[PDB]
């Protein structure tokens, strides 16, 4: 950030030649003639004659020890640059600038002061002096550990970890409505448990400019988020991090309106967070418990619900939407996306993961970085006051009942099916991503990318299918109810979308090119019958949307993936090929004599190629 | 010993040690076997033994056909010694859970705070806990209580032992175990007492190891070793909760919030043995007792 | 009955009942495998005395929630669906009986030792024996898979009663309990020593009855696994397991022995320094080791 900042104001030093200022102006920069040394183009002593270069000179050198004395501390751990020499609260930094800038408007100049000084100004206030504010995430059992080898050095007859959830919050707010410490070096730590509280000292001693929010992945309880809020004050975090439960499986989902309200009635908790609450949601992680259908459903409902509980406090609720969202798509379909989240769910604060796959199209070319910005922007503000339809009673019973059916079918594939772990590590490249329990202990990135690869996307799609067939046979006219939520209703639109895009970058062909080189054949019959759902899936996904093609409504989009294809093709049959080279050492090839001028670098490529291709699905 | 800790890795309470218990137990019932029958007898029982607790750990239908190839070859002689010890093991098993669950510790912050605490001793209401519910949460008052405690009764049925009718004496052999178990492991132990209570506890496990009106006196059994002094021990401690609620009165003596009834010689439903004679003779022999 | 298991589970038992069935008068069976339990050492005696005068007292000042209508209506169809399924297997199937008296030792226990015709009694003994349980959860497993069948809503609403509902959570609380006392594989190997080949599939099916009413009894309490939510008690049954399975194996083998005249042993000799004392042992041994189930 400082370097960014050293290598920008002298473009406003060389502009800002102006001699007219105001009295408040030549007072400043009559100081500062003796309170350039450093510098990149403008090597010149400034004269008085030029009150603004004088000021903005003065920025630039504390700049200047900013950048050297962060790199020092970083490189070295150790800095002779004194604090005082640079700029270590945001305030400081605005402070000669917004001098500068009420200086011109006085003096007639507010034209030249709305130009580069503005952008400037904004480029501080967007940036600040971090660039970015960085979240603390980790699993909320690694502070129940903590807690209760702190617990059982008590020696009490019991520790933290037996308490039920109840006894946990009893304790956890003893501690937190007393005065009494919580620590001392007389304390066995494992490593993890050393890893924890090194992890709060770093917090404890860096500006608290540079962090945002402490994210507890696998949150389900109250407990889990007073954990954390005891363990910052007690390991002497000044400005404590506003604490975000991650609520992960469908059922901690169900759970987390009563959690949440359980914190907001908790004084010291309420006291604590000034009226307001970030709760992250994960798109990807909910969807691998229960299916795809099953976590946007409930997603939905969740936030419903979050709503009307942070409206009965009066708290300013923030949703973090993690990976695996419409939201997470980039581009144009990110616009309907955030138009589409429930009503009262935004209310002037989106807040979204941008997935590193998706960064690039994001970001990388100008103009797309500039519609990236202005979609984000226009449809957080149109969403506060322009709230999608709510959904019909029949719709919302509809969909419930499809949940319930998309799970069953997604559950007993993914984790009853006996032999369903054995095939996925055979079918798939996922051991092989990993070299470079089951399913429930599997993180979510791994379980999308393992079938992103042989283009089959069973993460994203399984269950659409029973849920669709049990609703068409329930009522001849839901066929008909389905394609009016479709065009009626945001949600069930993007939801829908996403899946046909998905489709549309699947091929079971080549799904069923993996299983002939690398699955066993008593698997054979298995495989077969997952792609035969995935045709059956993707024809009712077509029937919903009222297309006979993929991307029917999306020729842009289609054109685009269809020019990918043919390279991504070539990765995979020679991904599926040498991973049959790699494993089995019974695989007989005849090469060809040496062509140009080991077989896991060519793995490597062609995984990293294939991941380059398919960008994000779900 | 362990193996028993592999079947039962982790430790329920901090204060849980039924594991030792069992293998406490079993280590010194099995040197007895010995002294009985002979080593190889005890080295049978102790393969059948390895044999079965290798079936819980996995389930393996082979596992236990290889024990029927040890237990089909067994003569009936050696099947009698052999089905007696394993039975005796379950009875010592079954002690030692009583010890358990007599001393496990309460743990207050085990509760949940809602009616499935009511389903475990670990979390369950005790009579104090349950005045305080009624007057802070359902608004009852200290006399509403008393009130209602007065005009109670449970009246608890016994009836006979479908299987087993066991004999006053051989209970007493079995509260020694108990008592030899539970003391073994108290806190400043002295090593001349600890040897002591060992050698108690092993000739109390050897000791145990060697008609209607019957059933009846045997079930009858349980009035002298607990139920006639327990009665009058939960009754003051009744009192100590009524006190710590505000009420100053005892439970008048007279109340008879417990009674007990029996069917043992007066249910003659589809038992022709159990005659007028036999009626007689029960409210005759409860009289007497 | 709940209120007859002892230990802490009588006290949410009784506190179950429904309201104004107590009233300041409970009177409650101790079964004769539960009174060692409940009444034989002094902590154990106070607290059974304890938790039915607790329990006694608190209820009717405060009655357990009403059921919801529609916990009601869904429960009677349940009952005409658990009926249907037990009474096929039990009355109506023309050789459950023959199986019966080949798979237990209910004959055995009958002509010493203590179906309409049968009393509840041997009833009940002579499938625990076997660790297969049959009379307590047979009729379950057909309940639930059509309950979740007629409405998909009703997983939830089954989950919510189990939650919600005393009543449900003790009924079901009990299945579970037995549940982890039985061992198909142990039932199973009754069935190769003592049932004819003919009736080999049936006691099968009667087997992927247990595991699938099993699993549907713990997707209704919201279980992975049997007594997930009483590791107390989970330990203690896996502490007799290992005594009480070798009692099983001796029980069927020996069982063979005294039926078949044309069973061929051979004995090892004398190790130690009728088969029927030896049938009489395992029978009080197993039941000793099981205690209370339904
Ligand atoms: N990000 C695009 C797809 C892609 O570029 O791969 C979409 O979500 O529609
Ligand atoms: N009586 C216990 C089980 C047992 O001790 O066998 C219960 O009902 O939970």
């Amino acid at each position: 950030a400082a370097n960014l900042y050293y290598n920008q104001i002298e473009n406003l030093m060389f502009e800002l030649s102006m001699w007219r200022c105001t009295d408040e102006f030549r007072v400043r920069a009559d100081e500062l003639h003796r309170n350039a040394k450093h510098y990149i183009e403008f090597w010149k002593t400034i004269p008085p004659t030029e009150p603004y270069r004088v000021i903005l000179g003065d920025v630039r050198d504390k700049l200047y020890h900013t950048r050297e004395r962060s790199r020092q501390l970083l490189s070295n751990g150790i800095s002779d640059i004194p604090e005082e020499a640079t700029f270590t609260n945001v305030e400081q930094f605005l402070e000669p600038l917004e001098l500068c800038y009420r200086s011109l408007c006085s003096c007639g100049d507010s034209p030249i002061a709305d130009g580069s000084l503005l952008d400037f100004l904004r480029q501080v206030s967007t940036f600040g002096l971090s660039l970015v504010r960085l979240d603390i995430r980790q699993e909320s059992e690694r502070h129940t550990d903590v807690l209760d080898a702190i617990t059982k050095h008590l020696d009490i007859g019991s520790s933290y970890r037996d308490w039920s959830e109840e006894g946990r919050q009893e304790w956890l707010l003893a501690e937190l409505s007393g005065k009494r410490p919580l620590f001392g070096p007389d304390l066995p730590k494992t490593e993890e448990i050393s890893d924890v509280l090194d992890t709060f000292k770093v917090i404890s001693e860096l500006p608290s400019d540079c962090f945002g929010a402490y994210i507890i992945s696998m949150a389900t309880s109250p407990s889990d988020v007073l954990a954390v809020e005891l363990l910052q004050r007690e390991c002497h975090v000044k400005n404590p991090l506003r604490v975000v439960p991650l609520f992960e499986k469908l059922a901690d989902l169900e759970a987390a309106p009563a959690a949440v309200a359980r914190l907001f009635s908790i004084d010291w908790y309420k006291n604590r967070i000034n009226g307001k609450q970030e709760v992250m949601i994960g798109y990807s992680d909910s969807g691998k418990d229960a299916g795809r259908l099953s976590a946007a459903w409930e997603l939905y409902k969740a936030q419903e619900e979050l709503v009307k509980v942070a409206k009965k406090y009066g708290v300013k609720l923030t949703m973090f939407h993690g990976r695996g969202g419409t939201v997470g798509r980039g581009g144009g379909p990110t616009h309907l996306a955030i138009l589409s989240q429930p009503p009262d769910t935004v209310n002037g604060s989106l807040r979204v993961t941008v997935q590193g796959e998706v960064i690039e199209q994001s970001f990388g070319e100008a103009h797309l970085c500039f519609r990236t910005l202005q979609r984000f922007t226009a449809a957080t503000l149109e969403h506060g006051m322009n709230p999608p339809i709510s959904p019909k009673p029949e719709w919302r019973a509809l969909l419930d009942e499809m949940a319930v059916v998309a799970t069953e079918e997604y559950r007993s594939v993914v984790f009853q099916e006996p032999r369903f772990v054995e095939y996925f590590r055979l079918a798939t490249p996922e051991l092989e991503y990993g070299r470079m329990g089951g399913i429930e202990s599997l993180r979510a990135i791994p379980w999308i990318f393992a079938w992103t690869q042989t283009r089959f996307h069973l993460p994203v799609w399984l269950g659409f299918g029973a849920a669709f067939r049990y609703a068409i046979k329930k009522d001849v006219r839901n066929l008909h109810m389905l394609q009016d939520m479709y065009k009626q209703w945001p949600f069930f639109r993007v939801t829908i979308d996403l899946i046909e895009m998905v489709f549309a970058k699947g091929d079971p062909g080549i799904a069923a090119l993996y299983d002939k080189l690398l699955v066993s054949e008593d698997l054979w019959a298995f495989g077969e019958k997952l792609r035969a759902n995935f045709d059956e899936t993707k024809n009712l996904v077509l029937q919903t949307a009222g297309h006979k093609d993929l991307l029917e409504g999306d020729p842009y989009l289609k054109q685009r993936l269809r020019l990918r294809d043919s390279y991504i093709t070539t990765l995979n049959v020679c991904q599926a090929y040498t991973l049959k080279r790699i494993r089995d050492a019974n695989y007989n090839v005849t090469l060809r004599p040496h062509i140009s001028k080991g077989l896991e670098d060519t793995l490597i490529l062609t995984m990293k190629g294939i991941a380059a291709g398919l960008q994000n699905t779900g | 010993d362990a193996q028993l800790r592999q079947l039962v890795p982790a430790k329920v309470s901090e204060d849980d040690k039924l594991v030792e218990y069992d293998a406490l137990l079993l280590d010194r019932f099995l040197d007895i076997l010995q002294d009985l029958h002979g080593e190889d007898l005890r080295e049978t029982v102790q393969e059948l033994y390895e044999l079965s607790a290798e079936y819980e750990g996995k389930r393996e239908p082979s596992k236990l056909e290889e024990l029927g190839s040890v237990l089909t070859s067994l003569d009936p002689g050696d099947s009698i010694v052999i089905s007696k010890a394993f039975s005796h093991m379950l009875n010592l098993a079954n002690l030692a859970e009583e010890v358990q669950i007599a001393h496990r510790r309460r743990i207050k912050k085990l509760k949940k705070g809602d009616f499935v605490d009511e389903s475990s001793a670990t979390t369950e209401s005790d009579i104090e806990e349950t005045f305080k519910r009624l007057v802070s949460d359902l608004g009852k008052s200290p006399e509403e209580i008393f009130d209602a405690l007065k005009n109670q009764t449970v009246d608890l049925v016994l009836t006979a032992h479908p299987t087993q009718s066991v004999r006053r004496s051989l209970l007493q052999k079995h509260g020694r175990i108990r008592d030899c178990l539970a003391q073994l492991y108290a806190k400043d132990i002295t090593p001349d007492d600890k040897q002591e209570l060992d050698e108690s506890l092993q000739r109390e496990i050897q000791a145990a190891f060697r008609t209607p009106q019957d059933e009846m006196r045997a079930g009858m059994s349980y009035f002298h070793e607990t139920i006639w002094k327990g009665v009058p021990k939960f009754l003051r401690r009744v009192d100590t909760a009524l006190k710590n609620i505000g009420i100053d009165e005892r439970v008048p003596y007279n109340a008879p919030l417990i009674q007990f009834s029996s069917w043992m010689g007066g249910d003659r439903d589809g038992n022709p043995r159990v005659t007028p004679e036999v009626t007689r003779d029960v409210c005759l022999l409860a009289r007497m007792m | 009955g709940t209120v007859g298991r002892g230990g802490g589970p009588t006290h949410l038992a009784i506190l179950s009942q429904p309201p104004d069935t107590v009233n300041g008068s409970l009177r409650v069976t101790v079964q004769g495998e539960v009174i060692e339990q409940s009444f034989g050492e002094a902590h154990l005696c106070f607290r059974t005395l304890q938790r039915f005068t607790a329990a006694t007292l608190e209820h009717g000042m405060n009655p357990p929630i009403s059921p919801k209508p529609e916990w009601r209506a869904l429960l009677d169809e349940m009952a005409v669906v658990a009926t249907e399924e037990y009474r096929s297997v039990v009355f109506q199937e023309p050789r459950f009986v023959e199986y019966f008296r080949l798979a237990t030792p209910e004959l055995e226990y009958g002509r010493m030792n203590i179906i309409e015709s049968l009393r509840a009694i041997p009833w009940i003994f002579a499938w625990t024996q076997t660790r297969f349980h049959l009379p307590v959860w047979l009729g379950f497993g057909a309940a639930f898979r059509y309950a979740i069948k007629k409405d998909v809503r009703n997983l939830h609403m089954l989950q919510d009663m189990y939650k919600q509902w005393p009543f449900f959570r003790v009924t079901i609380d009990l299945i579970e309990m037995v549940f982890a006392k039985g061992d198909p594989g142990i039932a199973a190997l009754y069935d190769k020593l003592l049932v004819s080949e003919d009736l080999w599939a049936f006691g099968e099916k009667l087997r992927a009855n247990f595991d699938e009413t099993k699993n549907l009894v713990l997707q209704t309490a919201g279980h992975k696994d049997l007594l997930e939510g009483d590791p107390y008690l989970k330990q203690r049954l896996r502490l007799r397991d290992s005594y009480i399975t070798t009692l099983n194996v001796c029980q069927a083998y020996t069982l063979k022995r005294i039926r078949d005249a044309n069973y061929n042993v051979t004995l090892r000799p004398h190790i130690s320094k009728g088969l029927e004392d030896t049938l009489i042992l395992t029978m009080k041994g197993i039941a000793a080791g099981l205690q209370n189930t339904g």
